RNA sequence: CACCCCCGUGCCCAUAGCACUGUGGAACCACCCCACCCCAUGCCGAACUGGGUCGUGAAACACAGCAGCGCCAAUGAUACUCGGACCGCAGGGUCCCGGAAAAGUCGGUCAGCGCGGGGGUU
RNA sequence: UCCCAAAAUGUAACGGAGGCGCCCAAAGGUCACCUCAAGACGGUUGGAAAUCGUCUGUAGAGCGCAAAGGUAGAAGGUGG
């Protein structure tokens, strides 16, 4: 169930692309994340319901409503208010939940087509913006609430976004050429 | 970060005290169990588990800590103040204190 | 001429230029020799007359702003107190000041921009050069 | 300029025409009193990018530069002055003032050029050779045209201290 | 009534007493009880062998010498060095 | 203080800080590994924490170079002023006598000083 | 509470500005721990800010209200 190809794939064929002084210095995946910013459009101290219990039966854990930043701009804003929602992956379960997304995820999506390309957090890192969760191996429309989306991060030991994109894609990785 | 060890640090009270302040390097497994004096920035005791340890060194816990309040007898300190750092007061730590707690 | 927005009021008292440079911003320049309020509109009054000299270059910096609010009579009275926030804004000028400055027209077809400038204003004041040279 | 006194006190000079700079580098600083007319006189020409004769009273002959000159406010004239001692190989930072030569094309044409900054300093001037000067194209120059540092062609050598981009002279609209 | 505000606005009228500052210098043989400086927050800081008052004061615990010491600013500290 | 370096803890607390560059590894450090439960992250043993290699030195760290930036910062002359003595209707200004800046310039430096434990000089 | 007040304190005016007549079972005692504003790049209803993420970051934020001093080795932010 991965790491090995992890390495192997990535890390060997990597010195076999790249050059690395070190195992240790290579480039890795810190951890995936999935930003749950519902609400405020939507008070639904319902619907807050829809969002956890969903996105922890899509990444097996509980996550954190990012509450607002006690921000109250002149328009629908407020003191310290749950407005959004964080929960953090990082090995297994982010290894866990990374596999199903590069196998089922964006694979299981009509109308996908792959990724863009064009480098993100110049920090190596990657950045994925998600939409419409009607494309999870864990999403159900027939034993739900409404239906809504989600924001996932990706976070690498990359230096630079060239050893990142490798990396990214060597693990497994869909680019719209 | 650093705040933790500047907070215990700093609340340890140094010649207001009078008293004494045990260190601790228990981050990583060689420890030290040092014993200094408020002004004078001199070490009296000290206790570590760096001569060897038989192969415990998250294990030759209280055998430091032991090792420490023995060693203070050696120069005879009734009063003592354990200027722990980020550790928390758990275990591997609690070892050193609790062995030399009593150790002396 | 008048502030933007600010606190709305001040005091008075005097000493010796500071922060009046010299040469900047073009080659020749009009310094005040005297302790003085300088009006806006005595700018204006300044400006206004230097610019239909010049038909044209505007190369003319007038480097003396009023931050400064006075008051005055709300008729007579005295049994009141602070009075008149607006009366008018004056720029407090100090000798070797320098409040103007033209650029690029001829020494006579400026010795005389300054010339008329200075015939409205309360102060003496003396045109310079160059040799200026301290910071930059 | 034979300046010959160099003490703390100046009751013997103020009252009689006479400047009072100070000279130095890093060995020798000193104290000094040159006369007024004289240095009056010279500055003019060689300005700061003029090294001249420092025969102090007795003849000790030295090469020193212009740094910094602070004159009195309300009366032009000037009251103390820094001689910075030359050097045979690297002096410091030298201020050389930007010039323009033939008319522009953005003078007859409807507007003026101006120089947006008059005296330029260049990293690292030279010892023996440092521009007394720094004549420069404008002709080129149309409405709008903006010079700047990476263009001003330098005398062999020396370098541009000033960032690159940096405006020197424009040619200015009309009205 | 009528229909205007209650008091004319931009008045002037009143401020307050106050005080603080510093009750014993530098050298002072100062005493148990004694009280060497009133402050707002935390100007001088209570060196060796001074309390502080909730209100930012510091006081001696025991006798001896007042003693001052700044550090760079930001951070200063009064002390007792004790003469017995 | 035999020579060195490493780890911990001080004084000092930017002329001891940054950045850019190079050096170090299996003594020490760190990363790294697993971690059901001790104890734990309002989600994540990331951090706290428990059990330990290998591998690495990449990162973090230590050290060393460097001064491009910081920070330090003269002298000279000036601002201002205690004291004395004058001017101008007034705004303001002056002489003699001490004190004497700030900014900028010269130049200065990328510390220095302790205690203790560790491991080396095959 | 600021300024006037003339670098100790104090010091007037129908001088210049502004707040109070409360509030908090916890906004307290103590014990643990975290640390800010903000910009930039990149990301979903979003698209101006705001949520997530990654760099910079004497703190340019915060501190129940008015201001001043003060403060991150916390008086800033959570829990027992
Ligand atoms: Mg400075
Ligand atoms: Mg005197
Ligand atoms: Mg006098
Ligand atoms: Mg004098």
């Amino acid at each position: 169930q991965l790491k090995t190809k992890y390495n192997d794939q990535v890390r060997p064929a990597l010195m076999q692309q790249f050059g690395y002084s070190s195992v240790m210095a290579v480039p890795r995946i810190e951890k995936i994340v999935v930003n749950e910013g519902l609400g405020s459009s939507k008070e639904d101290s319902k619907a807050i319901d829809k969002a956890a219990k969903e996105l922890a039966l899509i990444t097996l854990q509980k996550p954190i409503i990012t509450k607002a930043k006690k921000s109250i701009s002149n328009f629908k804003l407020r003191q310290g208010m749950p407005v959004g929602i964080k929960v953090t992956l990082r090995g297994e379960r982010m290894y866990v939940f990374l596999e199903k997304l590069i196998n089922i995820g964006l694979p299981r999506i009509r109308d996908f087509r792959g990724i863009n390309p064009n480098a993100f957090d110049g920090r190596g890192n990657y950045n994925l913006g998600i939409k419409e969760q009607l494309i999870f191996p864990e999403i159900t429309y027939d034993m739900v609430d409404k239906t809504r989306g989600m924001d996932i991060t990706i976070v690498t030991t990359a230096k630079t976004d060239e050893e990142a994109r490798a990396l990214l894609q060597s693990m497994g990785l869909p680019f719209r050429k | 970060r650093r705040k933790l060890r500047t907070r215990r640090k700093v609340r340890t009270t140094t010649a207001a005290s009078g008293r004494l302040r045990l260190s601790v390097y228990r981050s990583s497994k060689h420890i030290y169990a040092q014993i200094i004096d408020d002004s004078r920035g001199q070490t009296l005791a000290a206790a570590s588990s760096a001569a060897l340890k038989s192969g415990n060194k998250t294990d030759t816990a209280a055998a430091v800590g032991k090792a420490l309040a023995a060693a203070a007898a050696e120069k005879g300190i009734k009063q003592v103040v354990f200027d722990r750092g980020s550790y928390k007061y758990h275990g591997r730590v609690k070892a050193l204190a609790d062995a030399a707690r009593e150790g002396g | 001429k008048r502030t933007k927005f600010r606190k709305q009021f001040r005091g008075r008292m005097t000493g010796d230029a500071k922060g009046g440079d010299y040469v900047a911003f073009g080659d020749y320049g009009l310094i005040a020799m005297e302790p003085a309020w300088i009006k806006s509109n005595q700018i204006e009054a300044c400006r206004i007359v230097m610019s239909r000299h010049f038909r044209r270059g505007g190369k003319i910096y007038i480097r003396i702003f009023p931050d400064k609010p006075v008051t005055k009579k709300p008729a007579e009275t005295r049994m009141g107190k602070g009075k008149g926030a607006v009366e008018y804004w004056v720029s407090v000028v100090k000798p070797g000041r320098v409040m103007f400055e033209v650029a690029g027209v001829t020494e006579e077809q400026a010795k005389e921009a300054f010339r008329l400038a200075g015939h409205k204003l309360p102060i003496q004041t003396k045109m310079v050069k160059r040799e200026v040279y301290d910071e930059a | 300029m034979e300046l010959t006194a160099k003490p703390r006190t100046p009751k013997q000079k103020l009252d009689e025409s006479m400047i009072a700079a100070v000279a130095y580098n890093k060995e020798n600083n000193v104290s000094f009193a040159l006369d007024r007319k004289a240095f009056d006189r010279a500055f003019r020409q060689q300005s700061t990018t003029g090294l001249f004769d420092i025969t102090v009273e007795g003849g000790e002959t030295f090469p020193a530069l212009v740094k910094a000159v602070q004159m009195d406010k309300r009366k032009r004239a000037p009251i103390h002055v820094d001689f910075y001692m030359v050097t045979y190989g690297e002096p410091v930072e030298v201020s050389v003032p930007v010039h323009t030569t033939g008319r522009s094309q953005g003078e007859v044409q409807g507007g003026l050029v101006d120089i947006v900054v008059h005296n330029l300093q260049i990293v690292a001037p030279g010892p023996r050779r440092i521009p007394q000067e720094l004549v420069v194209d404008v002709t080129k120059m149309n409405i709008g045209d903006h010079i700047t540092a990476g263009d001003i062609k330098l005398p062999e050598g020396c370098t541009l201290a000033a960032d690159p981009e940096l405006t020197v002279v424009s040619v200015l609209p009309p009205r | 009534a009528h229909k205007k505000g209650v008091g004319s606005s931009k008045n002037g009228r009143d401020s307050n007493p106050k005080y603080l500052g510093v009750k014993k210098f530098g050298g002072e043989v100062v005493k148990a009880g004694n009280i060497l400086v009133r402050q707002r927050g935390t100007k001088f800081k209570a060196g060796q062998g001074v309390g502080m008052g909730r209100d930012h004061t510091l006081f001696a615990l025991s006798d001896g010498k007042v003693v001052f010491i700044n550090k760079g600013k930001g951070a200063r500290f009064i002390s007792i060095e004790a003469a017995q």
